[PDB]
């Protein structure tokens, strides 16, 4: 597109069409007031008893 | 005129099934004993409360 008589320092842009899911890190902002849960993954490597 | 919202709460760790400490209250105890007796040239053993 082109905008007539509308300088830079006055506009904004972003990309908004996504098809994959992402972890909800505390370092990234929420997309909506109430989150939309899609799935979950597990944490490996559990504990056990041994001797040393 | 922007704002930020933050929240947090506390839960119980998963590892509590293996690493934990327990508190008990104690009462009167029982007793038991075991003996050796030399009887008519042989050794015999007994066990009782
Ligand atoms: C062994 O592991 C079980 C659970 O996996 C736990 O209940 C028990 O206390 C453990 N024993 C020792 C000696 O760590
Ligand atoms: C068993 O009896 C013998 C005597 O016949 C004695 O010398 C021995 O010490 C007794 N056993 C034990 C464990 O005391």
């Amino acid at each position: 597109k082109v905008i007539n008589n509308c300088k830079i320092d006055q506009c904004h842009a972003a990309v908004t069409n996504h098809k994959n899911w992402q972890y909800n890190s505390p370092l990234v902002p929420r997309n909506a007031e109430l989150g939309d849960r899609k799935g979950k993954i597990h944490i490996p490597f559990p504990l056990a008893n041994v001797t040393c | 005129e922007n704002t930020q919202l933050s929240e947090a709460h506390v839960e119980k760790s998963e590892s509590c099934k293996t690493e934990f400490a327990s508190a008990y209250r104690a009462h009167t105890a029982s007793a038991s004993a075991k003996l050796r007796v030399l009887y008519q040239g042989n050794n015999i053993t007994v066990a009782a409360y």
